[PDB]
């Protein structure tokens, strides 16, 4: 019962570390991501996703 | 009277065999987690340049 | 919605409705709005201890001078005769939404981080007629800094019914190996 | 049905409805809410005007789980009381409160149909014959005879035995009876209900290989059903009996059963429609909505409905509004009380209580009357000196005093039956009982011809003969 | 191994964007109490889970004309006024699999023990419909509980809802553990559910079963006193979502509500906190609506549906011995009999303290192998006609011979009846020790060697004579040569007590 | 919220205003269920007086009340 | 800069407060008013958002004193829950619900506070050792033994006899407990309060000097205390314990006096908050306020918490929702009767409704099982033909029945045990009696060696010997 119970906690252990590297990486990417000028190209990317939209208002 | 004594003991016995066996595995879990943190400080360098789409 | 409030503003724009009346309506609560908005005009109209008569005789001087419908100058005197007049405020504001739901001129809300061309106002625009079956729909201009990069706009009866895309897909892509 | 309406608000099985100006549903109109599956896939769900409330809004109850539904969606005004398929078409078939078939075979011949909320019949109409019919049993026959083209009402808590003896009646009179029954189930277990399917299968009294020659018809409003459904489904099988007694003038039986679970649902919607609590938490439209079942179930000149009902009492209380309201509407009553049921006396009709109309000299003989008066009056007389005696002991009381006590409690072990039914439930046969051989034992026993008899002799006996025999062999294994 | 993982995760990412779906997404009013007003949703179902910005899952039950009323299952705390609260288009589901089998869970089917989340691939509704009436069969098999009068008396079937409605510290909660531990080598799913009670006593209930081993098989939806109310509420409906997997997978289920009138206080609080109306002792007025549509998702089912069976063990509590109160009634009214368990009775020895005189079983004897009906068809209507008798002999002063006999040995039949603790009583030395008291050879020896020469006969047949184990097992049913069997080992054993 | 207003008797106000005249003539129908009704109007209705509304069913006005007349 | 709002609605403790648009608080937020009296400014008066009633505007109930807040005041939310000062400090101290020492000396480092919101411990924090422990009262002891690290309820009436009970388990159990206590008060005598502080100066529990080495800390919401404050000074109570549980790793002792004060506080509370009523006059949440409290006081793998809950039945009906509820919360009850009172039988414990959990062989032992079984078995019988002999009397019984009733007396007045706290009401000394004596004085009363004893000897004995030699002496009164 212990052994098994191991397993499963150190896989959620696994999964711990997981969240805490990846909150690191969405930090990372936000202090990329201040970047304005490249909202710009966000923003003809969020025109794309206007028309894509317009796509699924068609859907 | 044998047994009563016995079995006293044995719980006893398997209990703190219980506690032992769970030290145990606290103290590996321990360790597979800081190599694991060595390698999830591979796994930074590796991930946030693909998080952005 | 079977508030008290939008029970009489049904009332008051349907009137308009079966005269033709409209606008001239609309625009004249859209000025009552920024009557009672101050705050002594509503306390004085509605605190009970003033009498109705010079209550009424301040109201009709306001007519006269600010220019009200004949049958919006009569409504509100309903209102003072009736003693609905704590809810005034609120009247004013569910006409605005039952003229909306008169008209089905659908106003939405769009939000992004920076302002978008009135090309991409009239794409939206359309969009948001096509999936809601209205006559007509106006746009609502909002900025909202803490979206990241993406459009989030609101339709429907009230704001309920939204689609968005800016940081629901950093929680959706967070939840997904979180799970 | 053209008028269109949208959900406006639904606490739970109660829905405000917003109509256009002009178009508004009467009162009892059923409505069809365009619903949605899970699936994806509509769900229709029916419901019943039951209050216009103005601002174009009525209150209807929803005849089905609201649970799916959701503010805004369509409603159609279908402008009738619910149409239930009537006649011939419904014979051997279990249906629910929409008259839609749940036996799970074809779907029901819709060519006739009637709507369930009607009038009663005028005063004219009513059938005035006084005529009892036998039901086999022996303190039912003997002390609370019933009433062919009337109405029969039995009241007990829960776990005493109405629902069984509902069974055995059944068992009894319904084969038998060349006429055509009718079986409203209004908040019955589902096992109780599929046991009466199968019981009544291999019974052949649906003849499940030719449909269409059956004798009953079977409606069931469940108790896992929401309130509307188990307000509409005794009005419901009161609608197709009524149907059989006018335009097929031929006598009918009507098994409802509960008839307080439809008052039930009735307190239990009552709170939410807007109504003020009447007394210990009944609505108030209690008398006149229980005086409109009763009213329309009833004899008239063409045909004759004779109905039994089981009335559930709650807590064993009979001050309780509904038994209260029942009775008046109940012409022969009979009562069970748990004190004879856990005495293992059963069936456990309470004889002192419970009175019947028929039970007249002219009406049914005179010595059936006086045996009725003898039984009732000996049990009387041992249920006053109760105490006297558990207090003073048995030896102090007068020869008489004594007599009577064991005839009694003889009286009182001989009124048990084994049930044909309860069978599972004794584990000896059931037992057929004449009337005559009713009257003849109770004879016997007043005048004490087997006054030296064992009391356990009586227990669980059809006839007195049988009862000597019983006798006969405990003696012998009394000695051996 | 560490990135790879990763690896097929950022692969899910990258096809992992956003899918644009229209959500159902108003703003908060009013916040208290667990209970949370909405403002505006206007699309959202009866019932449909919501998403409030801190993470608290809740249902939607009254769509009113302005607001929605929510209530909220966990705290109330860290929710915010003026936030935004995001429908989900989903209807309560519960993942549901084989592995919860020895999990004890929350009301939301997330584990509490420490063991690691469930893998569970289906979601069931947590309020679902019922088996009709052509869906089901009649109850023909025996649930066993170990138990003689139980197990004798009033008789318990698979697919029959007994209700144990009692006293407090009468035996509820230890009647319904062992007919859950008894059940090892039956090859049934066993659920407890377990709605307001403490967590210690809880964490009692799953040590016994962990240490007699019936952990195995059984599944524990516990909730303690501080589980909010919504909770509370919906755990039973949870536990017979779970059990409903299992029954329609033509397995055999037992489900233990314990106990029901906690939760009946449940929705009556969070009623009364939706400023719904109250009907007697402030209860909402379906209260029997809301056991019935969670008590009649116990059935046996058809042939045509694999023969699965539900059988469900409410326990309900009467407050002071008092049946007449409003949850009591409605609940004896909906269950299909019930086991009253009555504190005087616990106090004056006979343990376990079933108040024959006022239980029932619905079944009857149709819960019963043929053996058993056999030497005891006749067996509850005797024994409360000589409660009658015993209670009306003491009246009379002097009785003959026949009635004091009777007397004997219906005081040798309560000397049968009482039974142990954690003592399993099987078919066979169930059946024989109903013959050798209802036969009259008990009434011989005296009250006090009653029960061990009862337990002398049943170890001497176990010793000498398989056979009777054997008939009674593979035939099931009392025969000649068995009872013949027993009359032997019946005379012989009398000779050796005399004699010892 | 309140009873009397059904956003047509408030419509019919807004059209006749003009001062505080008399309705017994004439009494619309505002809320009925289970055997009761609301009517608004008939200001010179007495106690007890039987009402008549569309097709013959005949009433009883009890409750007189602020604006409508149980 | 903490958040700043008006206080609209002033209705008994309910305060409604108007906070700007942006930052409300949440529930349990305590508000501090800032407060005015006479002259100052009494910063006193703290509060708890128990309620978001909308339009930028909540509801919170007043732990103080409303009499003299005006309309238009400042508040502050202090951004937490209401935290309290725990750990070696608050050893040996008198206390509020604020966590303000009222106990006429220096104030509590305040290094480590905790809020009195505190969820409870999970499932894996409980332990399941099962355990007796004794505490010297005859019936307590056999009847229904009390239990280590779980509740304990004291059942009963007004007057019958709950505070001097739980008075002598102090004196007899905490004098020489090995842990530390936490009286914690909600609502009884502050005449009680200053006695028992008195007691705990005289014997020395809390040493005037050395204040830091107690073993016991007080906490007191009196009942003159507003309905505010008697809500939350059992919760206080139990932050101080749960600290001592959690951090010191200690077998802590929580005496609460009486938890139906708190639920009845509740029950006013909630009735000017506007809530539907429940039963009779409850709050709905009387399970979840119960529990909110009954749950965080079990013991867990680091330390036990052996709490023993007077709890006051009202208008002797324990039919009532909250007697009714804390049933199902606690493990052993001792049902205190009023019947026993008046004939005198002190303590006046109920032995047949006194039932505990622990009374189980393969927990106590078989010998002390079947004693107590016999003895709950022969108090039945008595019960059960008290209505034959209250008309008749006991002439009329059989022999049997007789001896039973005989031998059920003699038992009932066994049952009885003079206590230490009780010696200024009998003028006789406190007899402990542990289970070995306990015992073989019930093995001897349901043997019959006694038989030819007569009654009056048993009453208010501590040993069977003690009886015996009380016998003799009345024999020696001729
Ligand atoms: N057959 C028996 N033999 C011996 N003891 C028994 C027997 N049946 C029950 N008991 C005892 O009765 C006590 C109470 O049992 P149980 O825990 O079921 O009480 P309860 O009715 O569940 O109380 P609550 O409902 O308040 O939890 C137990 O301590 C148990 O030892
Ligand atoms: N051993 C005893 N001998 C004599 N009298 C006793 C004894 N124990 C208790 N009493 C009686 O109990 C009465 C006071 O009871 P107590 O104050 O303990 O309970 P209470 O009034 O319910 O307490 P509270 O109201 O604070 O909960 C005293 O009058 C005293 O006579
Ligand atoms: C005469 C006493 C009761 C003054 C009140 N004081 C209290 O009741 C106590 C002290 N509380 C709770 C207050 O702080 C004031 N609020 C009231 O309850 C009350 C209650 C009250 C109701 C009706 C008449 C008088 C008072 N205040 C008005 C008080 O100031
Ligand atoms: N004639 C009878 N003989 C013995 N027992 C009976 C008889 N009739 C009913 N019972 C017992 O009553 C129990 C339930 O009766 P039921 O008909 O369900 O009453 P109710 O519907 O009021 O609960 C059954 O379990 C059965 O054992």
């Amino acid at each position: 019962y212990k052994n098994e119970t191991i397993q499963f906690e150190q896989q959620k252990a696994i999964n711990q570390v997981r969240q805490r590297v990846f909150q690191q990486a969405l930090q990372g990417a936000l202090g990329t991501l201040n970047s304005c000028l490249n909202n710009e190209l966000h923003l003809r990317t969020i025109n794309a996703n206007i028309g894509m939209f317009g796509a699924m208002n068609e859907i | 009277l044998e047994v009563e004594a016995k079995l006293a003991e044995g719980r006893k016995k398997i209990e703190v065999e219980l506690q032992e066996a769970l030290g145990s595995l606290e103290q590996q879990k321990e360790d597979t987690i800081k190599s694991l943190d060595s390698q999830i400080s591979a796994l930074s360098d590796d991930i946030v340049k693909k998080v952005l789409p | 919605v079977d508030s008290t409030a939008s029970r009489y503003a049904s009332a008051l724009a349907d009137v308009a409705d079966v005269t033709g009346t409209l606008e001239a309506t609309n625009s004249d609560v859209e000025k009552l709005i920024r009557i009672f908005s101050e705050e002594p005009v509503y306390y004085f109209f509605a605190n009970p201890v003033i009498s109705i008569d010079n209550k009424r005789s301040v109201l009709d001087e306001i007519i006269t001078t600010s220019g009200l419908q004949p049958h919006t100058a009569n409504f509100i005197n309903i209102l003072i005769d009736s003693e609905r007049i704590n809810l005034v405020k609120e009247i004013l504001n569910e006409f605005e939404d039952v003229f909306n739901k008169i008209t089905g001129t659908e106003v939405a809300v769009v939000t992004s981080v920076v302002k978008l061309e009135n090309d991409h106002l009239a794409q939206i625009a359309k969009g948001v007629q096509k999936i809601t079956g209205a006559k007509n729909v106006r746009i609502k201009t909002v900025i909202d800094p803490s979206l990241v990069a993406g459009f989030t706009i609101r339709y429907g009866n009230e704001g309920s019914k939204l689609v968005d895309m800016s940081v629901k897909k950093q929680l959706e892509e967070i939840a997904a190996q979180l799970e | 049905k053209k008028n269109l309406g949208r959900i406006a608000q639904i606490i739970g099985p109660v829905l405000d409805v917003a109509f256009p100006p002009g178009k508004m549903p009467n009162i009892y109109n059923a409505l069809i809410v365009k619903g949605r599956d899970t699936a994806g896939q509509p769900m229709n769900v029916t419901c019943e005007v039951q209050q216009l409330l103005g601002n174009n809004r009525v209150r209807a109850v929803a005849m089905s789980a609201t649970d799916g539904l959701t503010r805004g969606m369509e409603v159609i005004d279908t402008g009738a009381p619910l149409s239930v398929p009537v006649g011939g078409a419904t014979l051997g078939r279990i249906f629910n409160v929409l008259g839609e078939p749940v036996d799970n075979l074809g779907p029901v011949d819709t060519r006739t149909t009637s709507p369930i909320h009607r009038s009663a019949p005028a005063f004219t109409q009513l059938d005035t014959k006084l005529s009892i019919f036998e039901t086999g049993i022996k303190v039912v026959d003997l002390l609370a005879p019933y009433r062919r083209g009337g109405k029969i009402g039995l009241f007990g808590g829960a776990g005493v035995g109405k629902t069984v003896l509902i069974m055995e009646l059944i068992n009894n009179i319904a084969k038998a009876h060349g006429g055509v029954s009718v079986f409203g189930g209004v908040g019955e277990r589902t096992r109780e209900g599929n046991d009466l399917y199968m019981e009544m299968k291999e019974s052949g009294v649906i003849n499940e290989q030719n449909i269409a020659e059956s004798k009953v018809a079977l409606v069931y409003g469940q108790m896992n059903e929401p309130p509307g459904a188990r307000m509409r489904v005794g009005l419901t099988a009161l609608t197709m009996a009524e149907y059989f007694r006018d335009v097929n003038e031929q006598d009918v039986l009507l098994f409802i059963d509960n008839i307080f679970r439809f008052v039930q649902a009735g307190s239990e919607v009552s709170a939410l429609l807007g109504r003020m609590p009447s007394a210990v938490g009944y609505q108030p439209t209690l008398s006149t909505e229980m005086g409109s079942l009763q009213e329309r179930i009833t004899s008239t000149k063409e045909g004759s409905i004779t109905s039994i009902q089981a009335v559930y009492v709650p807590a064993d209380d009979l001050t309780d509004p509904a038994p209260a309201t029942t009775f008046a509407h109940l012409d022969a009553t009979t009562v069970l009380s748990r004190g004879l049921a856990a005495k293992g006396i059963y069936p456990a009709v309470d004889p002192l209580d419970s009175t019947s109309t028929m039970l007249q000299p002219r009406i049914v003989g005179e010595e059936h009357y006086e045996i009725a008066q003898r039984v009732k009056e000996t049990l009387q007389r041992y249920k006053e000196l109760q105490d006297i005696i558990a207090i003073l002991g048995l030896d102090e009381l007068s020869e008489e005093d004594r007599l009577t006590v064991a005839r009694a409690r003889k009286i009182e072990r001989f009124l048990s039956q084994p049930f044909f039914v309860a069978e599972v439930f004794t584990g000896s046969p059931g037992k057929y009982v004449g009337l005559a051989e009713t009257i003849r034992g109770f004879q016997l026993i007043l005048s004490g011809e087997l006054d030296s008899l064992p009391e356990q002799a009586f227990y669980l006996v059809g006839n007195i003969d049988e009862a000597t025999a019983k006798a006969m062999n405990l003696e012998m294994e009394s000695k051996l | 191994r560490a990135d790879e993982i990763s690896k097929i995760i950022r692969e899910r990412i990258e096809g992992y964007n956003r899918e644009v779906k229209v959500v159902n997404t108003g703003t908060v009013l009013q916040v208290g109490d667990g209970i949370a007003r909405i403002h505006g949703l206007d699309e959202v179902m009866a019932g449909e889970l919501v998403e409030f910005e801190e993470g608290t899952i809740g249902i939607a039950l009254n769509l009113e004309s302005n607001n929605v009323g929510v209530v909220l299952m966990g705290d109330g705390l860290m929710i915010q006024e003026g936030s935004s609260v995001k429908a989900t288009g989903r209807i309560a589901q519960i993942p549901v699999s084989e592995a919860y089998l020895g999990r004890v869970i929350n009301a939301l089917a997330k584990p509490i023990d420490g063991r690691g989340e469930i893998t569970a691939s289906e979601s069931r509704l947590i309020e679902s419909p019922a088996p009709g009436i052509m869906s089901r069969r009649s109850v023909y098999e025996p649930l066993q509980t170990g138990l003689i009068a139980i197990d004798a008396m009033i008789p318990v079937g698979r697919g029959q809802r007994e209700l144990i409605i009692g006293d407090r510290q009468t035996g509820k909660t230890a009647v319904a553990t062992d007919t859950i531990l008894n059940q090892q080598g039956q090859n049934v799913i066993c659920v407890y559910v377990a709605i307001g009670q403490k967590a210690s006593s809880v964490a009692q209930v799953v040590t016994n079963f962990q240490e007699r081993g019936a952990m195995e098989y059984t599944i524990v939806v516990a909730e303690t006193a501080d589980s909010p109310a919504t909770l509370q509420y919906l755990a039973p409906y949870t536990g017979a979502a779970l059990a409903e997997y299992f029954m329609y997978r033509e397995r055999h289920t037992l489900i233990i509500y314990d106990d029901l009138s906690k939760q009946a206080q449940a929705y009556r609080q969070m009623s009364l906190l939706l400023r719904r109306p109250p009907g007697r002792e402030a209860y909402p007025g379906d209260v029997f609506y809301l056991h019935s549509r969670l008590l009649e998702r116990a059935a046996k089912l058809s042939s045509l549906l694999g023969e699965g069976s539900m059988t469900a063990l409410p326990i309900v509590e009467t407050q002071a011995g008092d049946v007449s109160a409003y949850i009591p009634t409605n609940v004896i009214s909906i269950t299909d009999g019930q086991i009253f368990l009555s504190a005087d009775l616990f106090n004056a020895g006979i343990r376990p303290a079933i108040n024959v005189g006022i239980s029932v079983s619905r079944v009857g004897s149709a819960a019963q192998i043929k053996a058993m009906k056999k030497v005891a068809g006749k067996l509850k209507l005797e024994l409360a006609q000589f409660a009658e008798l015993e209670a009306f002999a003491q009246f009379a002063s002097d009785l003959d011979k026949a009635t004091q006999n009777q007397l004997a040995r219906g005081q040798r039949l309560r000397e049968l009846l009482k039974q142990p603790q954690s003592a399993p009583l099987t078919v066979e030395e169930q059946v024989m020790t109903i013959y050798t008291g209802t036969n009259g050879y008990l009434d011989s020896l005296e009250l006090d060697q009653v029960r061990k020469y009862l337990v002398e006969l049943r170890t001497y047949v176990k010793t000498n004579k398989p056979e009777f184990q054997e008939i009674i097992s593979s035939t099931k049913t009392f025969t000649e040569e068995a009872e013949a069997l027993l009359k032997e080992a019946i005379q012989e054993q009398m000779e050796r007590f005399l004699l010892q | 919220i309140r009873a009397d207003e059904i956003s047509k008797i408030i419509r019919e106000r807004i059209e006749g205003y003009n001062r505080e005249v008399k309705v017994v003539n004439t009494g619309t129908v505002l809320q009925v269920g289970d055997g009761i009704a609301r009517i608004h109007g008939l200001d010179e209705v007495m106690a007890g007086e039987l009402v008549e509304f569309e097709e013959g069913t005949i009433g009883i006005a009890l409750n007189l009340e602020s604006n409508n007349v149980g």
